[PDB]
């Protein structure tokens, strides 16, 4: 569940 | 003439952009090592992660971005990531070579090295011929800046849910370059237009890459080569 | 005295481990380099990510690995990878440096190296203490790959299924390993029950760096910097 | 599905 994007768009 | 608003926000992206892009390339030492089968894909997939890093950075100071839902931000991200990346590299995209040169010979890129990644001229012949007349508008910077934001503020994406606050959005950002090329460019009576017309070029491109995409990803020796942040923003879930 | 099929299950892992262990290290110049927050992450994912493809290779060469399911040589991998990458740095770790030196300076890890990708010295310890008494006890090279493939057939692992296949293959290596001391190893009268406990010390090893690991992996700016491999085998997909 | 694990062990 896009765990990357998220993180990175805090 | 342009107004305090549209001024701002070209000051915003610029700066935006000041900030995600490092003219010194130091960082490429970083990557795994240019290698000239597929022996680019492990340096070259490094420099796209670490794009798409600089691309979610730069989208984030984009005047508006951050207050859409995380939900519309991933999708817009999703689907025109590789375009900004496209867009971007024209920065390092030299004419007399036809190559991107990134401050040194190990991070020079030629259509050869890119080959060595897996891509076939089916995408690499339009790339470089978009990365030539993208030079040859010699666009100023506020211009490039607008055009990232334009491309990246697109609703129709596939994803999108409040397409009409996107739309919004980019028309404001439209408007902005529009004025900025009346005032500020002299000869620039037919740029928006050119401009316009490389975003429906980077369409084309982003098909192609898609395809080439799925091939590399299907294969799992080859997938296995790509970098988490690669495989979640290229890859196909929603 | 050891028979023709014991001793051609010897020459097998021998020569296994000789194709999958590269005693030149030249291939580590490809990892992502060095840096002495997390500054060794990504070199040290790119060299277990390396590592387990090494061990994959090597597996694949035991005799009666590849007769087992896919299902049971994936659960095997996924539980003793991080158990044989142990096992076979002993081959680069100095008991005068106490450090894997792998053929030059760039290559050599310190304790303080694998605390900058994340590890506390609840895990480092351990670790290094292990180091120590492994090469203490000199194990023959033949010794030292039969205690690599007992620990990979051992079945008292998670997921396993044909739990009696393998426990008959473990029996027959570790009668070979018993016998080979017996006959071939001067004074190694307690050398298979040393390398017994030596197994059981890797027991408590993966199960500290599981919880370390897991630490990383869920915090996805750190997570992002591993491989596909290392995500893929170190994770709890079932 | 270890997609990776899958196609390396053949
Ligand atoms: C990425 C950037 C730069 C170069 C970009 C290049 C040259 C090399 C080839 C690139 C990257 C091409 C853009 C897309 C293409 C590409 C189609 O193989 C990317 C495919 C990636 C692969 C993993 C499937 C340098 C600098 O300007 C920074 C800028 O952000
Ligand atoms: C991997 C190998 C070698 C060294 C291994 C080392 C030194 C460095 C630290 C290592 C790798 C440790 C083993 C586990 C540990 C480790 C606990 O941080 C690994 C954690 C990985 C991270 C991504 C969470 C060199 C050579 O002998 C080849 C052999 O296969």
């Amino acid at each position: 569940r896009h765990k990357i994007l998220h993180r990175l768009l805090q | 003439m342009l107004s305090d608003e549209q001024m701002q926000i070209i000051n915003s992206l610029v700066e935006a952009h000041h900030k995600t892009y490092d003219d010194s390339y130091s960082d490429f030492v970083r990557f795994r090592p240019p290698v000239r089968r597929l022996s680019m894909l492990p340096h070259l997939a490094d420099l796209v992660s670490y794009s798409i890093q600089k691309v979610i950075g730069f989208a984030k100071m984009i005047p508006g971005f951050r207050d859409l839902t995380a939900e519309d931000q991933i999708a817009l991200l999703k689907s025109s990531a590789i375009e900004i990346i496209m867009l971007r590299s024209n920065q390092s995209f030299s004419l007399e070579d036809m190559s991107w040169s990134c401050g040194g010979p190990d991070f020079k890129y030629c259509i050869n090295d890119v080959t060595k990644a897996g891509h076939t001229l089916e995408l690499l012949e339009p790339l470089v011929k978009f990365q030539v007349g993208l030079k040859k508008l010699k666009l100023h910077e506020e211009e490039h800046v607008l055009l990232m934001a334009i491309c990246l503020l697109s609703p129709d994406r596939p994803g999108v849910q409040d397409h009409v606050r996107i739309e919004a959005l980019q028309d404001r950002l439209c408007d902005v370059l529009q004025a900025y090329i009346r005032i500020q460019h002299p000869g620039g009576r037919l740029l928006y237009a050119k401009m316009i017309q490389k975003l429906a070029d980077l369409r084309s491109l982003n098909e192609e890459h898609s395809k080439q995409y799925r091939s590399l990803s299907f294969q799992p020796e080859h997938s296995m080569q790509l970098t988490p942040l690669v495989l979640e923003v290229f890859g196909s879930e929603v």
